[PDB]
């Protein structure tokens, strides 16, 4: 009737990549409840394949830190 | 069990359907609610009881199927629509397909039951095959007898069943004819016949060689991978990319994934993804092969020989000719579009699910055409459908070149355009 | 027809806004913690990982007690 | 088509009302019973949690089971 | 872009149970390991959308209670 | 906890052979004997019904405990 | 089919070679020997049936314990 | 927590020096002697390629 | 309405990481929260079938270690 496809994750990584397009703290990411700063674009492109890349303004970053801790 | 006499069972099956027993209005609808029984058919595909059934019954009357016998059989088993088979939008639509199936069974001949899955053939007390052939056309027996295996075994081979029984290798089943007659009386189906029918086809089709089966799960993975790969425009998206690249770590472990069960899933995936210069040179060479046996002598061989002459690859191993990559089914002629994979050369598509449609515009000479499991109207197919090639057509009639029609060979046959398109499940254009 | 995937984001919650006369702007619950969104960039970014639903200003007080 | 994400809303429960005396629209969110005042919140929550029908007489029994 | 939920997220684990035989106890249920009695048909139809409705004979009810607790 | 919607984990078991123990079931690690066919048909909608011979029943008890 | 509702974790094992131990199974970390074909066919509907040679059986026991 | 109750993989090498077929079943390393057991387990767990030199490193991670 | 579940039976949670820049550390991987170094290409190709292979620059490796621990 209506087939369901249940997919299981394999990466063992829970989090997201965050940046701004305005006027910037560069590319930063939360990996398994730990905040880390990305230095190169290669790591950004690599992690984008496993975790989502979202946009967070510099003003809102402080509020996200409290919730992700 | 065998609660009734041999004469009574014969009289119950000799009943035409047709015959509603004079219980056509409210009384049969009121019984359907209480006998539940019909609980899964009442809950799923929600119908507004007796009043909505009074809108459902004329559809059975339009298809010439007994209102009483259809509602009784719906109570017999449920579910997984209405009777047997797998899936199909609405209850009224789901009912129409079931009636269309009976049309492709009540006139088509199928060899009688006497048990086949899980060993031991039932020793008879010859008369069953004589009785099934004794029955003329659109009778309740012509619908029941080929479908119900457990019923025939307890009526025509009762002596064997009582002496045995029996778990997995022996007789484990009961008598569904007893359960049907007991519930039908709860109308007289024996006295009605004696105090119908007096009226006027034989089944077509077989199955290809098939090295199957080792791993069905491998076919299920590709079908889902290609489904998202063809629908990549919606993802191109973070969650969408995770759904597209979901197939890397295995495995989709399914214990009950049978050959019939895999095909139902594979055809469900197919109906979602779906919605001349090369042919012209070999066409003159193919017309000379008419009247001669090309296989094998089966429908798949003539299709295989024609495809290998145009594209390069064949279907039947006896034509041989290199084989096409088998991605599904396989065994049945419904369908070859639907397994084999013609992306390797050139494909048509035009997959027609359950009901309907036909599509006269999607012809294109000379495409490989597929016919439904049970036609019945032009070819009178059974289990595995029919296949051939289209030669020419008019807005009235269609000329086709096909092999195994009641024992082959390659014969040029003309059928009604509307009647032929009704039998169609899919086409493959070059 | 439908496919089911895992929450690889490590974020559990939703975004909430009003379309009525009196508006509190955009606000969201991230891992049981209520936070106020100031810019539209953060809204569009979070909408990709968590759902954006409509909650009236009058009902906000009741949701706070249930989400705590 | 229709890709769904598992355990994202962080909300476990259902919306309940009666079509018969009416108490209005009420909901159970993470084991906590709450009363909905506006139709906008109902339509919003219907997208994440299911909306079912519970008669006024049966409400008392559901409270004991959901606690 | 909208991030659709499955639901699947009712937070209710159990089933509805009744008997079609001679002696009837009406419609009763098990909600999160707690046995309950249903008074109206509206609640039955409502709960049928989230939890399954199965048939249990009056004689077997006693045995199911021990397994469900 | 944190599985399916029926809140029932187990299966229905019976024998079709000579010498039958009727219909029995394992519900949430607890073995129970079914008395009526209505309960069998009802439970078949939520839990699977499998075939186990009388001789093998003893071995399944040790594994399901 | 719904196999996650069965409450059974394991597999059926047998050998097609010269020396045979018949049909045996691992049900919830417990090794059990199947006597009848009815139990084999019944369990095949909920748990998978795989091929293990008599020589390798000893190694699988240590891993499944 | 999973159906079949087996979590792991089959590992072997196609290079010069071979250790045959070996497998990790529920965090326990076991050595396969016959090809019948390999073909049987391949139906439930995946079969991957690991070089003899890298086997030592995988043992520490799988423990 | 049947359901096909694609679940991870491999018992391995992680990813393969390497750099394409000037200074290279070769192929390395994170298997079940344990960092391991791959010596041969055969092991890389084998593991790529069960776990994803992503790009991480040498400069960012230090930050990933803290988050994966």
């Amino acid at each position: 009737s209506k087939i369901n496809v249940n997919v299981e994750n394999v990466s063992g990584v829970q989090g997201f990549l965050f940046h701004t397009d305005g006027k910037s703290y560069g590319y930063r990411a939360f990996i398994n409840g730990v905040e880390i700063g990305i230095k190169d674009i290669e790591t950004v492109q690599g992690f984008q394949q496993i975790i989502p890349s979202i946009n967070i303004s510099k003003s809102d970053v402080e509020a996200i830190r409290k919730a992700m801790k | 069990s065998k609660k009734y006499t041999q004469q009574q069972y014969e009289k119950y099956l000799a009943q035409p359907a047709n015959n509603t027993f004079g219980l056509s209005p409210q009384q049969v609808a009121d019984w359907f609610m209480g006998q539940a029984g019909a609980r899964p058919v009442i809950n799923s595909y929600g119908v507004n009881a007796s009043n909505l059934v009074s809108t459902y019954i004329p559809k059975m009357q339009e298809y010439g199927v007994s209102y009483t016998l259809f509602l009784m059989y719906t109570v017999f088993e449920g579910g997984g629509n209405w009777i047997n088979h797998y899936m199909y939008s609405n209850g009224l639509e789901c009912l129409e397909h079931d009636l269309q199936y009976i049309h492709g069974v009540w006139e088509t001949y199928f060899p009688p039951a006497l048990s086949a899955p899980e060993c031991y053939p039932a020793t008879e007390d010859g008369a069953l095959d004589r009785f099934y052939q004794s029955l003329p056309g659109r009778t309740w027996g012509d619908v029941m007898i080929p479908s119900t295996m457990a019923g025939n075994a307890w009526v025509w081979a009762y002596n064997y069943c009582v002496n045995n029984q029996g778990a997995a290798p022996l007789v484990y089943f009961g008598n569904p004819y007893d359960s049907q007659i007991d519930s039908l009386l709860a109308a007289d189906p024996f006295t009605g016949g004696s105090i119908g029918d007096g009226k006027n086809s034989v089944g077509t089709g077989n199955a290809t060689v098939s090295a199957s089966s080792e791993a069905n799960r491998e076919k299920l993975k590709k079908a889902l991978t290609d489904l998202f790969n063809n629908n990549l425009e919606h993802l191109s998206e973070f969650y969408g990319n995770q759904v597209l690249n979901a197939m890397k770590y295995g495995t989709i472990l399914k214990c009950d994934l049978t050959d019939d069960g895999l095909n139902a899933i594979l055809q469900l995936i197919a109906d979602v993804n779906l919605q001349s210069d090369r042919v012209a040179a070999n066409l003159a060479n193919a017309q000379a092969q008419v009247g001669k046996y090309i296989g094998d002598g089966q429908c798949y061989a003539w299709v295989g020989w024609w495809s290998a002459r145009v594209c390069g690859y064949s279907i039947s191993y006896s034509t041989g000719d290199p084989m096409l990559p088998l991605i599904g089914d396989g065994m049945n002629a419904h369908s070859i579009h639907l397994g084999w994979d013609w992306s390797i050369a050139n494909t048509g598509i035009v997959n027609y699910p359950v009901g309907t449609v036909g599509r006269k515009e999607d012809l294109r000479v000379g495409a490989i055409w597929c016919a439904t499991a049970f036609s019945g109207a032009p070819f009178y197919t059974g289990q595995y459908g029919h296949t051939g090639i289209i030669e020419s057509w008019s807005d009235t009639t269609v000329t086709v070149l096909e092999q195994n029609i009641l024992g082959s060979p390659v014969i040029r046959s003309t059928y009604d355009l509307n009647t032929f398109l009704s039998t169609l499940t899919g086409l493959i254009t070059f």
